[PDB]
């Protein structure tokens, strides 16, 4: 266990950044796709429709 | 300015007859209906339409052209019109000829004759013209403004109907659709000119006094591509706030303050809805820089308007929306939708009063009301790749 701390002072430290990390982008990523399919919802509901003079 | 006054006396069946005596020689007589495409319900999209061809056609007392050679004769112009919410059949003429003016007027209301033979012909006409209605762009870009924007409603439907609807029309509909909304309550005898009420009112009681006894703005885009036409014409438009809502005038000065190419305004009213906006026809190259042009002043007076300006447009309107002797037509028109539309004739009065009451701090409160961060509706017309998306429009709909 030591030698595993010498080698890494940081593993707790990483690990809370780790924590907050996943965290922060668990908030963000839902959103900025809802925003994704907010801003493209409008070219996915598209209705396109083809008329010939005929 | 000494306004004459509009002097409107009812009727029993309610045709609430009403007058605004002038000192022209000639009148105009008109029968306002409050009815039009948005009482229609998709199985007879264009019986308004259809019946106003077949009104002039003749009826049991005038059989054939008989209807048209006396008005004709007297020496009177006869015309029709019919709208989304309002139909109106008016007679220009000598003021002497009240007296047939008006009897005219009632058997075109009732009595009215629709032959099936005739029905057929008016029939081949409609369907006809409207093949080539698709020359006038304009028009297109307004019916899909509107099919656009009310999506789902009576009024995304046009005046003229689906051709479908047009060849599968009958008697018995029309029938229907004229002893249905040509009610007495919902009919307005206007007059404006040369004539006294009070024969005006007896000719009323002697002649139709038989008369019978959730819209919604949808923010969307319609884009017809076609790249073969040489100009693109392009609408954009709001929520109006409707007929009777106060904030109209302050929205005519906003209107009157804006005033590429062809860049018009309108703010087109109906029963509690509308559209506030602008069309303009542009080469494709510049449609964009249009869009961002006329963005931008939107925004500007939402934010930024100046007295100076809205005086400029408190004039333009003041000399606007005057209807006072711009003629026997003109006047009895307006008489003839203030009857529909608000109940009563609005004087001129008290449009200068409601004129003079705005300023500038209202004109931007009721601008940002009406066109800040709103979706609009998009219709355009013709070489349209330029024309940004809803995104782009929707981002320009605000700073």
């Amino acid at each position: 266990t030591f030698l595993r701390w010498a080698s890494e002072p940081e593993h707790d430290h990483r690990k809370r950044m780790g924590l907050k990390m996943l965290l922060m982008m668990g908030l963000l990523l839902p959103l900025t796709y809802a925003m994704k399919r907010h801003k493209w919802s409008v070219l996915k509901s598209r209705k396109l429709a083809y008329r010939p003079p005929k | 300015q000494s306004v004459p006054e509009t002097q409107v006396s009812i009727l029993d069946n309610g045709l609430r007859v009403a007058s605004e005596q002038s000192s022209h020689a000639t009148c105009t007589v008109g029968v306002w209906i409050d009815a039009g495409s948005r009482y229609e319900t998709e199985k007879n999209n264009g019986a308004g339409y259809f019946l106003e061809h077949l009104a002039f056609k003749g009826t049991k007392n005038r059989p054939g052209n008989a209807l048209e050679k006396e008005v004709e004769s007297i020496g009177a112009h006869l015309n029709a019109y019919s709208t989304r919410e309002h139909t109106a059949y008016l007679i220009k003429a000598l003021s002497k000829d009240l007296p047939k003016v008006v009897e005219l007027l009632a058997d075109i209301v009732q009595n009215s004759s629709l032959e099936d033979s005739q029905i057929e012909k008016e029939r081949d006409v409609i369907l006809r013209e409207m093949q080539e209605n698709d020359a006038s762009m304009q028009n297109v870009v307004f019916d899909y403004l509107h099919a656009t924007a009310f999506q789902g409603t009576p009024l995304a439907q046009a005046v003229e109907g689906p051709s479908e609807n047009v060849r599968r029309l009958s008697r018995t509909d029309l029938t229907d659709y004229l002893n249905r909304h040509y009610k007495a309550p919902r009919m307005v005898l206007a007059a404006a000119g040369g004539v006294e009420h009070q024969q005006l009112l007896d000719l009323a009681q002697k002649h139709l006094s038989s008369v019978s006894r959730p819209c919604r703005f949808t923010g969307s885009e319609i884009r017809h591509r076609d790249d073969a036409l040489p100009l693109a014409h392009v609408a954009i438009a709001v929520e109006g706030p409707g007929w009777a809502n106060p904030d109209n005038v302050t929205l005519q000065v906003a209107n009157a303050i804006i005033g590429c190419q062809s860049f018009q305004t309108f703010n087109i009213s109906y029963s509690d809805t509308g559209l506030l906006g602008a069309h303009f026809v542009c080469d494709a190259m510049s449609i964009d820089d249009m869009v961002f042009f006329l963005q931008g002043q939107w925004m500007r007076l939402c934010t930024s308007a100046t007295e100076s300006e809205v005086t400029r447009g408190k004039n333009i309107l003041r000399n606007a929306l005057v209807s006072h002797l711009d003629g026997t037509t003109p006047v009895c028109e307006d008489i003839g939708r203030s009857l529909l539309t608000y109940g009563r004739r609005i004087p001129l009065a008290e449009w200068e009063s409601r004129i003079q009451e705005v300023d500038a701090q209202m004109l931007r409160d009721i601008c940002s009301k009406y066109f800040y961060d709103q979706c609009p509706a998009v219709a355009g017309y013709g070489p349209i790749e330029q024309l940004p998306d809803y995104n782009r429009i929707r981002s320009g709909m605000f700073w």
